[PDB]
């Protein structure tokens, strides 16, 4: 008894201690149970988070009385050596809220459907006892489609079934590809990385039908063209525990602390190693906290700085006092010695193509692809084709690799860099200068256009009878740098103090940043790489590469480390970290992900591209292609609008297109063989007479559009979708805030390869499907909503860039209520899509074009220029100077059958990647004994994809990072190549098979691979680019080195062979919009910058309760206190941003550490959290992408050209968006447009 | 009526006194996590400083009052008469109860129109406050009946019943006859709120922290 | 001499990313109730700033801690124990809700049920936790400062930065921002149980955690006021007080507490430290409240020394906990380092969570500097953050127990990079600040690898000694209700026994 207990007051106290000041006392502690049993629970289970964060983290699932309540890191990795820090616990505070979402407010539970949709589907089937004729009575019906379209986004969803839904879906799908086409059915899903079966789900059936699968690496601007142009690779960096073996880092636009939680720590300790750090960005950033020094140049101008560091770099460290690590270093691993042609211009030359073999006498004895193989001078004068050229890799084997010899005698030779010393004549070259251009919200630097520049060269007899004049990538970097050589050049500088194009002075007035900085830790940096011999490091993200010109930016650090010899060294490099774009088990989970066990090839699409199309952006662009030339181009080669540019590059099979054809591509074999003839040689026939026409001509004929989108694993319209208001207009047919005016409107000059009307078609999607946990702005949006399982409901599997664990998602509890996991969803749909299609759909031909590939054969498609078979220049060569024009056989009615199993050309051809391919017969001989096989059907006999542990295991066994077997085969086959033994390198793992529930066990290091260039050692951690530092095996490049010579006609023209200065571009979004719907308050145009997010990443966990209240509760902008109080704007207060795009609301953060002139909205903070009416479009508000637009880059465009050819996520246009300028003002009239009558205002 | 002045005078207060004490001692040995004052202050701190403190302060004065007024025997006498401690109840106890009331309106109307608390409230919070102030004021409103017997002949009749029902003397009821109906419904509704108490946030009372006053400073609790 | 043993916390905040993982699940283990939605017992503040609650620091405000009178005797600042009585009816230095936050959750449901036809795109508005109204704006959170979210003027309020010149931190070039992540201390001298009039709140003799009572707190909200942390959080619901409880259910095995094994910064350590409980008046009451950091650091006892092992198994300490405090990385940090410091040792509490402060970049300079003492890593002198400002916030204002803390994290640096970058040996930097080569390399193996092992060394609470632990195995957790728990009399009302327990007692002695 409590009660009676009282009574033993003084008997229960102890000894007094203190001198009286406590007491001990000897009482009932019971009560203490109450939190004990509060933290008991019923198990863990491990999991992970299929969110785009690069983090990978391994959590423990708590559940309790049956229900997930909370999660904790797992901390059980595998350690690193023990001179470096171990990884876990990693995580991050948005990973340790996802446990709301499971049975929150804002769970997705039963599939939905708009109402409009049900109403009419269900009148549709009581007259159409077919489904595919059901849909067809309604979007066949103008003003039936126009019903539930104009709904979109404006409440009615009501609850719908497996069954009905699964249905209209399997309808519209059959429907759409019966009377368009295959590829008019796509679906927008990214990162596979972070749950590659999910991933897979999806891509699989689309891939299977025919359905276009969209990239998403380069539409988030995550993708650094740069990469592919210096090294021919899409991206491969660092891991995070190799931070640890640099002494000497800049963080430069990369917010670590902030964007990379987990892998922080690697920073924060290696700094007690004496490793001196340096954070570069405009705002005092989270990663200033944990520097040592903060530089802070005006963003955007980052390049100028990278320059200037550069310039001085050379100076003291490769000409003073050359340094005899990096002379070697660039001699043997870059292509400065390479040989350059220079074009005769008026009264000087410019720089042209690279000389190739071709170009001499006897094509220096190469008579395999000698148009393919670069040119350089031995130590004795002598003219050499080096090995490991691009020419080498096809057509010949053995001489693909790095080792410095002559590719003619295989005899040793030592190449030259400068021809200085040894030159026939001082020739004057034009190097293109912008560094005076740009608005008037940045600093220029007059100089000249042109800056002309003595360079030694040497005349050269060629082939052709004709003569020369050449000079080294070498010379002409050096020249570029305005580095004095003994020549007398007016336009280098005599000291650092001298205003010259590129001086530590000139970029001192660009950027803000003192020249004594510049100039000091330039210093400092090349010191440290000198004495250690490359182990410097730059760690670079978005804050750099989402300018329009972010290959500037990032070729101006990439010169930086190669300079100092720090690519391919541990602790040294370029570190780019953005998305989880690192799946690891790459040729494993791509047959499973795009079909490829059954049918070649898939329906790859480059995004930008598809939605600069579709989305109708390309209607209000604003840049043109001529303002963007080098003053050195011929402009009457470049006319036309900047989609003209990309209609050509598809045509050209430079880049890929979707639809593809203006024709139904099931209906061309038909064609093909009443004509007489086979459809490929049809189609090119028609090609050339224009009976049938890439779709991209005319976009808006009612045939030439997509018409069914499936997104998962995205929250493209609220999240990434640039360009907000034009997607709801053109693409959802809705209302939508765009305020400018189109072409038509400003009577502008229409373009040359596109039709062009005054009212664009609106509403082009017919079905919009979206799968997710969470109702989202694009959920909102859509037509069709379908409950998935959240992570912590579903098997799947996970990697990173930032580290070598591959671990699992695993289901902790079945999905709650009716949710299903995505790869259920989708083998649903592909089973009901099966029944549905049968007399619609039977045994298909279809024809697939597919532009020239990177790492195929076919990369040496244009060797000196650039011919358009359209304009008469060549003939159209499928394959070289057009697409692959490939034949693909579909059997619907088995679209499930095959679905649900591995097909056969894993058997029959094999598997590859990255130009390798071996045997996988062994692999396929344990898949059956792993998955079961068919008993029956299409698949009989073929292992079984049933469950997504089936698929996990596919990926698994397949990989050479999963699977030591494969590995050594992968290893083998690139020897072939390289004639260097590599098998090495996975021998001694040759044992090694990484299980699906070993890893639910423990996460597994997975095995070094040949589709990635670093290490999976314990001796040394994995650093990009080691493999061909110290395996010799040649960068992807025309040269086979790293390239910092840009030679393609485009590169060229558009003034970046060589990296240059380019200041921010003019969008000309404000100007036309602001003080037209004054409110009264004052308006300002600023500069709007969308850094990531630190309450959610990207728009995942915006809506969870925890993040939102550990921010600021919802959408928010942060401003300048000067900016702030100009415009009369209180932290907190209701503020509107805008421009000719659309319109956003949102609350003001006011603060010092943003600087004068810019503003950040922090990136995903979507359109379904506290947001009220705008003023400027009478609408819900906006959101980030309500006010930007996709502008795309031409020189992004290039293909068919050895490192500059296609590849799904590694090359195309991207989504820029950092140059983007608002116009900002405090709103007045806070209305919700909700009818509750619970409306603000705030006075003045 | 001779019917209800038994049950209500002779039988109910025992009634009341048994669920006060068994409830208590109940809902302390099965209730302890249900033991607290319930303060509301966080959530609005606006006139509670006054309404608590005039509530309070006047509750105790008139508790001290009730206490020794009713409870004292009249032996304890010529220094006392029970006309002084009609004085001394009709002022002291008069003051106490303007104080109390005050600061009870102003907690009632607090708790009742004061968003944060009005829903954070339970029912017998307001419940057990109304029937106070109810209280206090049918208390305050005897005053001017007492003063029509300043011989104390009035509260000589309210102590003779109250003492009789303490010591468990039957035929207390038989000490009202012709007091005046007010004090009646005083008495009842006073010995309501003893059978309310338990069931309520009166249960704070109990716990006047007394100790508290010569306690050390810490506290350890040793292994249990 | 009473030896007594804590599990003691000390965190790095040279490496805290100020990420708020810690936070979060914190919150969805203990606080995740309606009563303390609003209660963060381990929350993260950006300095400038005035904290959670709203100028918490502030105690001539909150009246929170100790006094020393003019007799040199201890006194809560909120009153003696009559005094304190006598705001009992209404606690006049009370934090209220708005010093806090208004807790509030978004109407997501709308975002489904919006009928067919709406005007405009459906949208999810704020609602009110503690009324269930509408909210016309959200205007306050409990982290609403972070990274220098608001005016200068109005973060510098930051009572940290008295005595400071602070214009110059205006100035953009200047700007300067850090991370406090804190818990309850779980002081030897807490204030809390002091101005308990309950009683209610204690220190356990076995591990030192601090914890209230839930059965004996009788909501008296007196205990808020008197600490002066603000680190107790009244729960409006239940109407009684919590705080954060160190994890007790994990420690009590030899766990790390949640925010401890969760902290993504790899920030915090956890140690054992013996401390003298007959020492802890005569070091809370020294006179100068510049001696409270070292009159600390006296209470703590040398694990090593064998008459304090002799005297610590005498006064009952396990032998694993011994053990425990003899490889305790708290006790080296703040003992034999010097690199851990209290939080504002002046509230007289004898706080038992340490900070390591921050270095920082260094300040704005003419021209782009020199190479200094340590070469080209930073010298303690030209760091931003002005070292005053760590001072008032650690060590009463005495600047030099904080530059000797971070002058010696710099010598650490100086050190190792003379050694993996010239391969050579330089021990001139530590030599400066009194350290040896053998300290700079275990100060480097604890704070630089940091392997989990040594940043967690919790030994059990050992819950078997001076109890019955086998039938509590055998029985604890089948929560039927037999109304036996809590209460060592065995009568009971109900006529029941408790179900973890025996009754037939042993007829066989
Ligand atoms: N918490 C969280 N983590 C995530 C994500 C998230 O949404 N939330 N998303 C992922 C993904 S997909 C990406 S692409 C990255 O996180 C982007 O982060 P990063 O730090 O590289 O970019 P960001 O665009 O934020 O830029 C980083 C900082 O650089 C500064 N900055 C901005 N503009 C510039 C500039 O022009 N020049 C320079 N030198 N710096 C500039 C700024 O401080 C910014 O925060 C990554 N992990
Ligand atoms: S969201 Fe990403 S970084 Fe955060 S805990 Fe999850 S996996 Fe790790
Ligand atoms: S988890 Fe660790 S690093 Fe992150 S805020 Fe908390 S204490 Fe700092
Ligand atoms: S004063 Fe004591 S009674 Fe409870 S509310 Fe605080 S622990
Ligand atoms: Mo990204």
């Amino acid at each position: 008894s409590k009660f009676l207990d009282r009574f033993r007051y003084f008997k229960q106290k102890g000894e007094t201690f203190a001198d009286g000041h406590g007491q001990l006392l000897n009482t009932n502690r019971d009560w203490e149970d109450g939190y004990r049993q509060r933290w008991q629970h019923d198990k863990i289970v491990r999991s992970t988070h299929g969110v785009n964060c690069t983090g990978s983290c391994s959590w423990k699932i708590y559940v309790k009385n049956g229900l997930v309540t909370w999660e904790t890191q797992q901390t059980d990795y595998p350690r690193t050596r023990p001179d470096l820090p171990n990884h876990e616990p990693r995580g991050c505070p948005r990973g340790a809220s996802y446990s709301w979402y499971l049975y929150s407010a804002n769970r997705l539970k039963y599939p939905m459907m708009r109402k409009r949709l049900m109403k009419m589907w269900r009148e549709a089937k009581a007259l159409h006892s077919d489904p595919v004729e059901a849909w067809a009575s309604i979007i066949e019906d103008a003003d039936k489609a126009k019903s539930f379209k104009q709904a979109r986004g404006r409440g009615g969803f009501v609850r719908s079934s497996w069954q009905e839904v699964n249905e209209l879906i399997a309808a519209s799908n059959v429907y759409t590809i019966k009377n368009y086409g295959p590829d008019r059915v796509a679906g927008f899903s990214p990162i596979p990385a972070m749950s590659m079966v999910s991933y897979a789900s999806g891509a699989r059936y689309l891939s299977l039908i025919g359905g276009t699968c969209l990239s998403f690496y380069d539409w988030y601007c995550d993708l650094p063209p740069a990469s592919p142009q210096t090294w021919g690779e899409q991206t491969d960096v660092p891991e995070s525990a190799d931070w640890y073996n640099s002494s000497y880092i800049i963080a430069w636009g990369s917010n670590v602390p902030q964007t990379r939680t987990p892998d922080a720590h690697f920073f924060t300790e290696v700094r007690y190693k004496g490793t001196k750090t340096v954070a570069v960005t405009p705002d005092y950033a989270e990663i200033a906290k944990l520097c040592d020094l903060w530089l802070a140049p005006k963003q955007g101008t980052d390049a100028a700085m990278a320059l200037a560091m550069g310039h001085v770099m050379l100076r003291e460290f490769h000409l003073d006092n050359p340094s005899q690590y990096f002379t070697d270093y660039v001699r043997r691993y870059t292509d400065m010695p390479m040989l350059v042609m220079l074009e005769e211009r008026d009264g000087y030359y410019a720089a042209g193509r690279m000389l190739r073999a071709a170009d001499l006498v006897d094509a220096l004895g190469q008579e395999n692809n000698p148009e393919w193989k670069t040119v350089a001078f031995n130590t004795n004068g002598e003219m050499v084709a080096p090995n490991g050229s691009i020419g080498f890799r096809w057509g010949e084997k053995g001489k693909w690799n790095l080792e410095q010899r002559d590719g003619k005698t295989g005899e040793e030779t030592e190449l030259q860099l400068s021809l200085l010393g040894s030159q026939d004549e001082i020739a004057e070259v034009g190097f293109p200068y912008f560094g005076g251009d740009g608005t008037e919200h940045f600093n220029k630097v007059e100089l000249e256009n042109v800056l002309l520049h003595k360079l030694p060269v040497k005349r050269l007899q060629l082939a052709d009878g004709s003569t020369a004049l050449v000079t080294t990538v070498y010379d002409l970097t050096l020249a570029n740098y305005g580095l004095e050589r003994g020549l007398n050049d007016v336009n280098c500088a005599t000291s650092y103090d001298d205003v010259k194009a590129y001086t530590p002075a000139w970029a001192e007035q660009i950027t803000g940043v003192s020249r004594s900085q510049i100039i000091r830790i330039a210093r400092e940096f090349a010191d440290n790489a000198d004495k250690t011999h490359g182990r410097s490091m730059i760690i670079v993200g978005a804050g750099l590469n989402h300018w329009y010109h972010l290959d500037m930016n990032y070729r101006g650090l990439i010169n930086m480390l190669i300079f100092c010899g720090c690519v391919g060294q541990s602790g040294g490099g370029w570190a780019h970290y953005v998305g989880q774009e690192k799946l690891r088990p790459q040729t494993g989970w791509q047959p499973l992900a795009f079909a490829l066990d059954w049918q070649r090839p898939a329906r790859h699409m480059n995004s930008t591209s598809y939605f600069y199309n579709h989305s109708s952006q390309w209607r209000y662009e604003t840049v043109t292609a001529e303002e963007l030339l080098s003053p050195m181009a011929d402009k009457s080669r470049y006319t036309g609008h900047l989609i003209d540019f990309n209609v050509r590059a598809e045509r050209m099979g430079w880049l890929p297109s979707a639809p593809q054809l203006g024709t139904n591509p099931l209906t061309i074999a038909g064609e093909a063989e009443k004509a007489g003839m086979n459809p490929v040689d049809y189609t090119v026939k028609s090609l050339k007479e224009g009976s049938i026409r890439f779709a991209a001509e005319q976009p808006e004929n009612g045939k030439n559009h997509p018409r069914n989108l499936f997104i998962w694993r995205s929250n493209l319209l609220g999240s990434s979708g640039k360009g907000h208001e034009f997607m709801l207009k053109y693409l959802l047919g809705t209302e939508h805030g765009i305020q400018g005016k189109d072409l038509g409107q400003q009577g502008g000059v229409k373009p040359e390869e596109v039709d062009w009307q005054d009212n664009g078609l609106e509403g082009k999607l017919d079905l919009v499907v979206t799968l997710d946990f969470r109702l989202s702005s694009t959920c909102l949006y859509s037509d069709i909503i379908l409950p998935t399982a959240t992570w912590y409901e579903k098997d799947d599997m996970n990697t990173s860039d930032m580290h070598p664990f591959i671990h699992p998602l695993s289901a902790a509890v079945d999905p709650a209520w009716e949710a299903k996991s995505d790869w259920e969803i989708y083998k649903a749909i592909a089973k009901k899509f099966s029944e549905v299609c049968v007399g619609h759909l039977g045994k298909e031909t279809d024809i697939v074009t597919l532009p020239i590939q990177h790492d195929s054969a076919a990369e040496l498609a244009q060797p000196l220029d650039v011919k358009d078979w359209k304009k008469g220049e060549c003939d159209l060569i499928p394959g070289k100077t057009a697409p692959h024009i490939m034949v693909v056989e579909r059997d619907y009615p088995a679209t499930y059958e095959r679905f649900t199993s591995i097909g056969p050309l894993m058997e029959k051809i094999g598997n590859g990647g990255k130009g390798i391919a071996w045997n996988t017969q062994s692999e396929m001989d344990l898949l059956r004994k792993l998955n079961y096989t068919k008993a029956e059907g299409p698949a009989k006999g073929q292992p079984m994809l049933n469950t997504a542990i089936d698929a996990a295991e596919m990926i698994l066994t397949l990989a050479p990072e999963t699977n030591g077997q494969v590995a050594v085969k992968a290893w083998a086959a690139l020897s072939e190549f390289t004639g260097r033994d590599h098998t090495h390198l996975a021998l001694n793992k040759e044992d090694e098979k990484i299980r699906f529930r070993d890893i639910q066990a423990q996460p597994r290091k997975i095995i070094s691979s040949p589709t990635w260039s670093g290490l999976e050692d314990e001796h040394v951690s994995y650093n990009a680019g080691y493999t061909n530092v110290h395996e010799l095996i040649p960068w992807r490049t025309l040269s086979g080195r790293q390239q910092l010579y840009q030679d393609h006609q485009w590169m060229r023209d558009f003034g970046e062979s060589l990296l240059v200065y380019r200041p921010p571009i003019d969008t000309r979004s404000v100007k036309e919009v602001i003080g037209q719907k004054s409110n009264g308050n004052q308006e300002k145009a600023l500069n709007f910058l969308t850094p990531h997010q630190k309450w959610g990443i990207h728009s995942t966990y915006s809506d969870n309760l925890l993040m939102l209240t550990l921010g600021r509760g919802g959408p928010v902008v942060w401003l300048s206190e000067a900016d702030a109080k100009d415009l009369g704007i209180a932290d907190n207060d209701w503020i509107e941003v805008f421009n000719s795009n659309g319109a956003l609301t949102a609350r003001a953060v006011v603060s010092q550490r943003v600087p004068a002139g810019m503003t950040m909205m922090y990136h995903a903070q979507e359109r379904i959290v506290n947001l009220p009416g705008s003023e400027i479009t009478q609408q819900r508000g906006g959101i980030h992408n309500s006010v930007t637009r996709i502008t795309p880059k031409p020189t992004h465009m290039i293909g068919g050209y050895a490192h500059l050819a296609y590849g799904f996520n590694y090359y195309g246009t991207v989504g820029s968006n950092r140059d983007e300028f608002v116009v900002v003002r405090k709103m007045k009239n806070i209305d919700w447009l909700d009818g509750e009558g619970n409306d603000q205002v705030q006075e003045s | 009526m001779q019917f209800l002045n038994m049950f209500f005078f002779d039988i109910y207060p025992y009634i009341a006194g048994a669920v006060f004490l068994i409830g208590s001692w109940l809902r302390y040995d099965y209730g302890q996590y249900t033991w607290r004052a319930a303060s509301s202050q966080m959530l609005d701190r606006k006139g509670m400083n006054l309404a608590s403190n005039l509530f309070h302060i006047g509750i105790l004065g008139i508790f001290v009052g009730h206490f020794f007024g009713m409870l004292t025997p009249h032996w304890m006498e010529a220094w006392l008469p029970i006309e002084v401690k009609q004085k001394m109840a009709m002022f002291a106890g008069g003051a106490s109860g303007v104080l109390c009331l005050i600061g009870g309106v102003l907690l009632l109307k607090r708790r009742l129109f004061s968003p944060r608390v009005r829903a954070t409230t339970t029912g017998a919070d307001i419940l057990i406050l109304s029937l106070l102030v109810i209280q206090c004021a049918l208390g305050l409103l005897t005053i001017p009946f007492s003063a029509q017997h300043m011989d104390g002949s009035e509260m000589m009749k309210l102590v003779g019943w109250a003492q009789s029902v303490v010591t468990f003397h039957g035929g207390a009821s038989q000490h009202l006859d012709g007091v005046a109906f007010i004090f009646r419904l005083h008495l009842v509704l006073g010995m309501t709120l003893f059978l309310l108490f338990p069931f309520s946030r009166l249960i704070h009372i109990w716990s006047v922290p007394v100790e508290y006053l010569t306690r050390k400073y810490q506290l350890v609790r040793a292994r249990h | 001499m009473k030896i007594r043993s804590q599990v003691g916390m000390v965190l790095n905040l040279d490496k805290c990313i100020g990420c708020h993982t810690c936070s979060v699940t914190c919150k969805n283990v203990w606080t995740s109730r309606e009563g303390v939605e609003y209660a963060w017992f381990n929350n993260v503040e950006t300095k400038p700033g005035q904290g959670f609650p709203t100028d918490w620091e502030n105690q001539e405000k909150y009246k929170g801690g100790w006094i020393r009178k003019i007799n040199g005797k201890l006194q809560p600042r909120m009153g003696n124990r009559a005094m304190l009585l006598g705001k009992i009816f209404a606690n006049p230095h009370l934090p209220g809700i708005d010093d806090y936050y208004e807790p509030f959750d978004f109407d997501y449901q709308n975002l489904h049920t919006a009928p067919e036809g709406s005007k405009s795109q459906p949208i999810a508005r704020p609602r009110s936790l503690i009324t269930g109204e509408r909210m016309a704006k959200i205007e306050k959170g409990p982290n609403w400062e972070d990274d220098l979210g608001g005016e200068f003027d109005k973060l510098a309020k930051d009572k940290n930065f008295d005595n400071i010149q602070k214009a110059m931190y205006s100035q953009f070039e200047n700007t300067f921002m850090m991370y406090l992540p804190r818990l309850c201390e779980h002081c030897l001298n807490p204030a809390c149980v002091a101005t308990c009039p309950s009683g209610a709140i204690y220190k356990r003799e076995e591990d030192g955690i601090v914890l209230i009572d839930q059965d004996k707190c009788r909501g008296w909200r007196m205990c808020i006021t008197g600490c002066p942390y603000k680190k107790i959080y009244f729960n409006w619901k239940s109407g009684k007080s919590e705080k954060c409880i160190f994890c007790y259910p994990r420690i009590e095995a030899g766990q790390p507490t949640v925010c401890s094994e969760t902290c993504v910064g790899r920030i915090r350590y956890l140690g054992v430290l013996l401390y003298d409980a007959d020492a802890i008046e005569r070091a809370a009451s020294t006179e100068n409240e510049k001696d409270l950091y070292q009159r600390q650091l006296d209470v703590f006892l040398d694990p090593n020394d064998p008459k304090v092992i002799e005297q610590a198994i005498k006064d009952g300490i396990p032998l694993s906990v011994i053990e425990a405090a003899q490889q305790s990385p708290v006790y080296k940090m703040a003992m034999e380092w010097k690199l851990a410091l209290p939080l504002h040792p002046e509230y007289r509490t004898l706080p038992m969570v340490w900070y390591v402060p921050p270095l920082s970049p260094i300040q704005s300079a003419a021209d782009a500097g020199e190479l200094g003492s340590n070469g080209i890593l930073p010298d303690v002198e030209s760091l931003r953050i002005p070292v005053q400002y760590l001072a008032n916030l650690l060590t009463a204002g005495d600047t030099k127990p904080v530059l000797r803390a971070l002058k010696r994290m710099l010598a650490m640096r100086h050190y190792k990079r003379a050694e993996t970058v010239d391969g050579k040996v330089d021990t001139r930097a530590l030599e400066e600040v009194g350290l040896t080569e053998a300290q700079a390399q275990e100060m480097y193996r604890y704070l630089a690898i940091a392997n989990y092992e040594d940043r967690f060394v919790v030994p059990s609470s050992h819950r078997e000694l001076a109890r019955e632990a086998f039938p509590e195995k055998n029985g604890c957790g089948f929560t039927f209700g037999d109304g036996c728990h809590g209460s060592d009399t065995k009568f009971n009302l109900f006529n029941s026994r408790r179900i973890d327990a025996i009754d037939v007692t042993s007829k066989t002695e």
